[PDB]
DNA sequence: CAGCTCCCTGCTGGCTCCGAGTGGGTTCTGCCGCT
């Protein structure tokens, strides 16, 4: 999840993130940063409750 | 395009007007304190960019590479000197309506060098 | 040499010389001590001469000056023309209500002049001004440096911080009040106004009589479009900024733009100020300029030449007082005045972001000292001006006038006792209007309540405000204020106390730095023209704009050489380089808080083995952390300078080669733990827990009962508490050695079984064992005072003694042979509720009793009586009552997590369960409270106080360790012949049989606090009733009823139970009885014992109905018949 | 209408009067001071 | 953190549980969060009772 | 909602002295053809293809909002560079 | 204040075990040998001695309130 | 047809509101003087 936060950041600074339409570049790489975390924390979580 | 830039009267040191000389049909600038009058050779009067395209380089200045709180790299080298060590970071300014782009600034001072990618 | 892996114990032996160094209380301390010595010293001073005329002639006059300086300040006296003088002791002060102050002197020359041309100067030394009230342990405090056995002598606690006023025998302390800094510009965006961005700067001379002259520089929020007002003080409109330039004295206008845009090939900042140029293209020379911001004066002139002259003194004295006030400083007033305006200008471009308020770099911090300088110089003024009325009146008719007399020493004294006794801070007058809270009592409950209560801070913002943006936890809150210590109530965020290391600077004069400042290459304002100003640098002292630099590097290396050495830069001063924004800022006021932070060269710090080693054997080389900061070791660092510098949390997990993240470190943290603050150091591992259980465990610290004060049997207090055994936790933090925890702790390792025993604990409940209680667990003692003194009429004389029935004609049902002759019991007597207890009465114009009977429900017994004379010479008493408190179930108890808990049921050993051996759980809490609270921090400090009790070291609960984590705690624990995780199979204490389940035990460190059962049980049943309506008081201590109130009633209503609600309201409250007439519904005239009923205005007597009304009904009505309303209660 | 003494009752040396109490004392005081002014005196200013 | 850092760990993200305790940084980003709430729940009662 | 800031890039002014003079370079007035200060706005391709307007609709707008007190001299949508011009006619 | 007489716990008397605690640890005694030197073999009589804070010595160097 | 009258709209300043209870504590209920 880290690696994947890090390459978006890459992403974003290289110009090469695409802005969601509805949305700026600032509020997509929020976006983008939020899903990885949760999609981190729900993963690890139901890695616990297995 | 380009930007107008105000210019003083050499009389009193006031702020000059826009007004056309209706015989010659040219423009000249007024002093209206003086009767002073000056041809003018940008024919332009105002200018306002509303998408407002800004090349922060302009602002950023060459100082900034000391900063002990900026990240560096050495992925990035200078173009000029070819110096490896650069420091880079983001806009830093508001109303930058969608910059995540880095600028980067050169150390070993005396280049100053500033470019973006 | 570098020192690897030795950090652990490096660190906390400078942490221990840093706290061996400096107390607790130093910021307290030092601010009271700064003031007492310079700041009264410059108020004193800079108050200018009075000189007095006659009534302009007498017949068909001359003055004299009478100035004073060279204050001078004596130790605490205490006594008046009943014998020489002698010192006061702290502890004789808080016995007799005395107020601990100390007389300060000025000696006075007043020179006259009358005729002739001869000049007499009668100079009076020692002069009495009053009585300034003095803090313990400051440096003119008579505690100064004495040694434990001298403090213990004059029964003082060596362990006491110090840091409070006694005043009228109560200890007070100063909160510490939050401000916006001053002299400082703030660029903001107000969302809802006619003007979108305004810069603001509030303005202070060098604590000056003046208040904050805050000025705003505003723009306009949309023809033209975006103008620039500048509202400004003792102005009623705004006034744009071009012809306040105009009227500074700039006709010119290039001259004008100079001092706003500093380089002319920035267009796109031409295009947004000529909008506010061509504003005031009809102004074009000072006088008029001067006349427009005259008629927008408060005081408008009449003629011309008086609204020059006001305008004038405005802009020279109200405008921009830190600047400068003088003949000529124009220049430098117009130069931060267009800085004021290209700040604006610079946030309206975006070329800068808007200044946070919640950034506490932008806040100061006002101590006792710069408190005190605030009220007292107000204080003096009065007192100046009283001298003055005094002079006039003898002057007038010119014989002689006496300064002796004209000096009323009452004032001074009486204002700073009032001021620090009430909390208003302010006139006595303006009572309404002056800001409270400030000087609380001193939460004298717990030793940990005492230091959290001397290090606090406070917000002056209102409360009960829907604005959550100034409680909220700000990110440069780190290391200076306790992120979890915070009230719960409608305090939250507002009352924030202060960080362990945390220290407030306390100021001292810029001058040094400013001639070392222009001594290298800058240049002052006047010398420079605003063609170089644009690529150099700006510099600022104080908020000022002294001057320019060319080379802003090689001065700031050089400001911070010279402050680590302490050359001429003391070590509070804060020097702040702003890189991407060409500001550079030098801060030397008080208020700035600040904490210490190592010094990081390449990669390496300058704490060596050499400095561990030397300061190691301390006491011997006194290498102390004076001498540490004089290394050039560490620094003092404050959020200013902490938003321009790079930390690193751990030297050696933070500064070694690998995939690079920083590589360019400035400081280091000595350790993280110091982050916290009092109350939250002593959590064990406060890191594994929610934040809001650290939150609730440091409110929860302040109510734990324990040895709050070593001399607590000579500290004659009321509401004191102190446990029987108090013992310092198994498992504790290295933060606690140095809030001497260890010395006065509050509470018991108490052996606690999270299991679900029997249900009495369910609900956050805890089961305790009635056999411990009986050994002494938790068992306490209750300290009560009870005070009264005798006078205060003509005849109506005060005496103790003991009333006899046919003498006193008021009594109670009371036994009063308990009381001795002399009106007072003996100590060592068992008492109980109404029983009298001091034996007081009244003459009577026989006699009348006042008597002071025990509280109700007390039932204690008395420590000790006291009696001795207050200030006014009467006989004042003092009774201490014993009450000791056996825990029963009820009593709240707590652990060190913000698990809270009262008592459900007491088992004795037999009904508790037991492990193999005969171990019984002192305490059983309910597993149910972990999961949604997740307190792991408790589950670990219970394992980890197994593993210490058996290896027989106390465990280590530093927040960040990183050394100690759960595995090994529980392979230690493995190793003693217990389960690794500390479960245990408890035996059923009923019926023998083992649980099924394995019990998880061990040791935790279970705290009790002050709410017992026994102080909040009260009933009533037809008690006393308040006076103007007669409805029950209120009150456990007056035999008060409970609220039946609003939401009470709409509870009722909903239940459809009318007859309830009225029963409730209408005779369980107030039932009464009126006679009103039937003709009009006015009240009437009744007279029972004759029948006569009559109501006047109609002259009926014959036709009236009786009517059954609540007491506060009628009351109502007869408010509204006193407001002119005719409310009419006709029964037809 | 002055309210009676059980809508501001006076406490015993604390007697101590009432805080409308103290109002209607200053009430019934600028009356009778203003009634006596405006036949004595007549100054048809002070009455102001 | 170094300016500029969108990082997980320099913005809030706790990779640690409740067991292996919090670094400095992620517990005083836990302190500030659960401030938040700990504001909310004494500010919410001055309207939902009114 | 669509003002018209939303879709220029910037706005100047000239003071031209022949409408024929044509002080920039633009072909296309030259092509096309009373006062001498003149406006010029340009706009940007993106929220014109994005909200699908044209500079005779534009035009139109201008016209009937303000009547015939201006006149709108717009360029072709086949040039890179999107500029009309605006007159006061007397 | 003063050592208890007996842990709350066990109930096995430890107020004797303080002075001789103390007299142990004034020696190459640790802790973990005093207490089981002294016979203390459970945690729960460990503690009221491990954890103890003598504060009567504190409170004993105050003046009495007679003579 | 130009000038005067009136009714509507728009905008700004002003007033009232801001959970329920509960336990403690504290100071404060004027002072100067002048007949
Ligand atoms: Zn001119
Ligand atoms: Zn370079
Ligand atoms: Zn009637
Ligand atoms: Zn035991």
């Amino acid at each position: 999840a880290k690696q994947d936060v890090i390459e978006v950041i890459e992403k974003a600074h290289n110009n090469e993130l695409e802005p969601t339409p509805g949305n700026t570049l600032r509020q997509t790489f929020e976006n983008q940063v939020n899903r990885i975390l949760n999609d981190a924390r729900d993963k690890t979580g139901s890695s616990a409750q297995k | 395009p380009g930007f107008v830039g105000i210019r003083f009267c050499q009389e009193c040191n006031n702020m000059l007007y826009p007004k056309e000389d209706k015989e010659n049909r040219i423009l000249l600038y007024a002093c209206r304190n003086c009767d002073y009058q000056q041809e003018a050779d940008n024919s332009c009067i105002y200018v306002n960019k509303i998408t407002h395209e800004v090349d922060e380089l302009t602002q950023i200045i060459a100082d900034v590479s000391q900063d002990p709180t900026l990240p560096r790299t050495e992925d990035h080298p200078c173009q000029k000197c070819g110096h490896k060590e650069a420091v880079f970071f983001q806009s830093h300014s508001a109303r930058a309506e969608d910059a995540m782009r880095l600028y980067y600034v050169c150390t070993a001072p005396h280049c100053g060098h500033r470019w973006t990618e | 040499e570098i020192t690897p892996d030795l950090w652990q114990e490096a660190c906390w032996i400078v942490i221990s010389s840093y706290f061996d160094e400096k107390g607790l209380v130093r910021q307290q301390l030092d601010s009271f001590d700064e003031f007492i010595q310079m700041s009264v010293q410059r108020i004193v001073e800079d108050a200018p001469p009075i000189d007095l005329q006659a009534e302009a002639q007498h017949a068909s006059p001359p003055r004299y000056l009478l100035k004073f300086e060279q204050i001078y300040l004596s130790k605490p006296t205490h006594w008046e023309r009943d014998g020489a003088p002698s010192p006061m002791m702290p502890n004789e002060a808080r016995l007799r209500n005395l107020t601990y102050s100390a007389p300060l002197y000025v000696d006075i020359t007043k020179t006259v002049i009358k005729e002739g041309e001869e000049q007499l100067q009668t100079q009076h030394q020692k002069t009495f001004i009053g009585k300034i009230p003095i803090m313990l342990r400051s440096t003119y405090c008579l505690l100064n440096g004495l040694t434990d056995r001298d403090l213990c002598e004059l029964n003082e606690c060596p362990l006491d911080p110090g840091g409070y006023f006694i005043i009228n025998g109560s200890e007070k302390v100063l909160i510490a009040q939050e401000k916006m800094a001053t002299n400082t510009v703030y660029v903001f965006a107000k969302k809802d106004s006619k003007y979108a961005y305004t810069g603001e700067c509030r303005s202070c001379l060098e604590n000056s009589s003046r208040p904050t002259s805050t000025i705003w520089v505003s723009m306009l929020a949309r023809a033209i479009g975006q103008r620039i007002v500048a509202t400004l003080p003792y102005i009623k409109q705004e006034v744009p900024i071009i012809i306040v330039f105009r009227a500074l004295g700039f006709v010119s206008d290039r001259d004008i733009l100079e001092h706003i845009i500093y380089d002319f090939e920035d267009p796109e900042m031409m295009e947004m100020v000529k909008p506010s140029l061509d504003e005031a293209f009809v102004i074009q020379e000072q006088n008029v300029a001067l006349n427009f911001i005259g008629s927008r004066g408060a005081k408008p002139g009449v003629t011309k030449e008086k609204r020059i002259k006001y305008a004038k003194e405005v802009l020279q004295k109200e405008m921009l007082p830190h600047v400068g006030v003088s003949d000529f400083c124009e220049t430098k007033k117009a130069y931060f005045l267009g800085y004021m305006v290209h700040r604006l200008l610079l946030a309206a471009l975006g070329r800068r972001e808007l200044d946070d308020r919640d950034h506490y770099g932008n806040k100061r911090l006002d101590l006792a000292g710069p408190l005190l300088a605030f009220l007292f110089r107000g204080m003096f003024k009065n007192l100046l001006k009283e001298v003055r009325i005094y002079a006039q009146k003898f002057i007038d008719r010119g014989k002689d006038f006496n300064l002796e007399l004209a000096i009323k020493t009452r004032i001074i004294s009486d204002g700073l006792k009032y001021s620090l006794a009430t909390g208003n801070w302010g006139d006595q007058k303006k009572a309404h209007q002056a800001r409270a809270g400030v000087s609380q009592v001193l939460n004298r409950l717990t030793f940990a309540s005492t230091l959290s209560h001397l290090r606090r801070l406070n917000s002056p913002i209102g409360r009960d405000g829907k604005l959550a943006k100034p409680r909220q936890l700000h990110n440069t809150l780190w290391g200076m204020v306790c992120p979890a210590e915070t009230p719960e109530g409608h305090a939250v965020g507002l009352v924030k106390n202060l960080a362990l290391m945390a220290y407030i600077s306390v100021g001292s004069q810029p001058s040094p730095i400013l001639e070392f400042l222009e001594e290298w290459s800058m240049e002052n304002l006047e010398e420079i023209s605003p063609a170089a100003i644009a690529d150099a640098t700006k510099i600022f002292v104080n908020g000022c704009w002294v001057g320019i630099h060319k080379d802003p590097e090689q001065l700031m290396n050089t400001l911070r050489k010279l402050r680590r050495q302490m050359d001429i830069i003391v070590s509070e001063v804060s020097m702040i380089r702003d890189i991407r924004e060409r500001e550079i800022r030098i801060y030397t006021d008080a208020g700035r808080i600040c904490r210490p932070l190592l010094i990081v060269e390449k990669q390496k710090l300058l704490l060596k083995k050499r400095h561990i080693d030397q300061l190691k054997e301390r006491e011997y080389n006194n290498y102390s952390w004076q001498d540490l900061v004089a290394s050039g070791v560490v620094e003092y660092i404050d959020t200013l300078e902490e938003e321009t510098v790079m930390l690193a949390m751990t030297p050696d997990d933070l500064q070694e080669k690998e995939v690079a993240y920083c590589s360019t470190y400035t400081h280091c943290e000595i350790h993280p733990s110091m982050i916290l603050g009092v109350c939250a150091s002593i959590i064990p591992f406060p890191d594994h827990n929610q934040s809001p259980r650290n939150t609730y465990q440091s409110a929860m610290g302040k109510q734990a009962m324990g040895v709050y004060i070593t001399n607590f049997h000579v500290r004659m207090d009321t509401l004191a508490h102190v446990l029987y055994y108090p013992q310092k936790p198994l498992v504790t933090t290295r933060s606690m050695e140095y809030l001497r925890f260890r010395e006065l702790p509050a509470g018991i390792n108490s052996i606690v079984a999270i299991a679900s025993y029997t249900g009495y604990n369910q609900e956050d409940s805890v089961i305790m064992n009635r056999s411990a209680v009986d050994r002494g667990f938790f068992r306490s003692v209750f300290y009560r005072s009870y005070k009264e003194q005798e006078s205060k009429g003509f005849d109506q004389e005060e005496v103790f003694e003991k009333p006899t029935r046919e003498t006193c004609q008021g009594m109670r049902h009371a036994i009063y042979d308990k009381l001795d002759d002399d009106g007072l019991i003996a100590p060592g007597v068992r008492v109980s509720g109404d029983d009298v207890i001091i034996g007081k009465t009244v003459t009577l114009p026989t006699k009348r009793d006042c008597s002071t009977f025990l509280r109700t429900s007390e039932t204690g017994i008395v420590d000790q009586v006291m009696v001795t004379l207050n200030q006014e010479g009467y006989k004042f008493c003092k009774i201490r009552v014993r009450s000791v408190r056996i825990p029963q179930i009820g009593d709240k108890f707590a652990s060190r997590h913000g698990q809270k808990g009262t008592c459900g049921i007491q088992y004795r050993q037999e009904d508790m369960p037991f492990t193999c051996e005969g171990i019984t759980p002192d305490i059983i809490i309910n597993p149910h409270a972990i999961p949604s609270r997740m307190t792991i921090g408790h589950l670990i400090e219970c394992l980890q106080g197994k593993v210490s009790a058996n290896k027989g070291e106390i465990g280590d609960a530093t927040p960040f360790n990183d050394a100690v984590n759960v595995q090994k705690i529980s392979n230690l624990l493995s190793d003693y012949g217990y389960h690794l995780r500390g479960n245990e199979v408890l035996y059923n204490g009923f019926t023998g049989r083992k649980i099924t389940s394995q019990i998880f035990i061990g040791p935790t460190y279970y705290q009790r606090l002050k709410h017992m059962v026994d102080d909040k049980i009260h009933s009533r049943a037809r008690g006393p009733i308040q006076i103007l309506n007669r409805q029950p008081m209120e009150g456990r201590s007056r035999d008060g009823g409970l609220r039946f109130g609003e939401m009470e009633r709409d509870c009722q209503i909903a239940h459809g139970a009318a007859q309830f609600l009225r029963e409730r309201l209408f005779e369980a409250s107030d039932p009464y009885q009126v006679h009103v007439c039937n003709l009009c519904g006015i009240m009437a005239i009744a007279n029972t014992r004759t029948h006569t009923y009559e109501c006047r205005g109609c002259r009926n007597k014959t036709q009236i109905s009786l009517v059954r009304m609540p007491y506060a009904c009628k009351l109502l009505f007869q408010e509204l018949m006193s407001m002119s309303i005719a409310p009419r209660m006709m029964s037809v | 209408p002055v309210p009676p003494l059980s809508v501001r009752p006076a406490v015993v040396m604390q007697r101590n009067q009432d805080d409308l109490t103290h109002k209607l004392a200053d009430i019934v005081k600028i009356n009778n001071q203003l009634r006596r002014n405006e036949q004595n005196g007549a100054a048809a200013h002070v009455i102001a | 953190f170094i300016k500029d850092d969108y990082g997980p760990e320099s913005r809030g993200f706790v990779e640690n549980s409740y067991l292996a305790g919090l670094t400095p940084t992620e517990f005083f980003f836990h302190a500030m969060g659960g401030r938040e709430g700990l504001i909310d729940t004494a500010v919410k009662t001055a309207e939902t009772g009114y | 909602h669509t003002t018209l800031r939303k879709v220029t890039a910037n706005t100047a002014i000239y003071y031209d002295p022949n409408p024929q003079s044509t002080v920039v370079a633009e072909d296309q007035e030259w092509v096309n053809v009373i006062s001498p200060w003149l406006l010029r706005v340009e706009l940007d391709r993106k929220h014109m293809t994005d909200r699908k307007l044209t500079m005779e609709q534009i035009a139109e707008k201008i016209n009937a909002g303000f009547g015939d007190d201006l006149n709108c001299i717009f360029n072709d949508d086949n040039a890179e560079k999107l500029v009309l011009r605006i007159r006061i006619m007397n | 204040m003063i050592i208890p007489v007996r842990c709350f716990t066990c109930g096995k008397i430890v107020g004797n075990k303080w002075e001789a605690y103390l007299g142990l640890l004034q020696a190459e005694y640790t802790e973990g040998d005093a207490l089981d030197a002294l016979g203390l073999k459970r945690y729960c009589c460990r503690r009221m001695l491990l954890a103890h804070v003598d504060l009567i010595e504190k409170l004993l160097n105050y003046a009495p309130l007679e003579k």
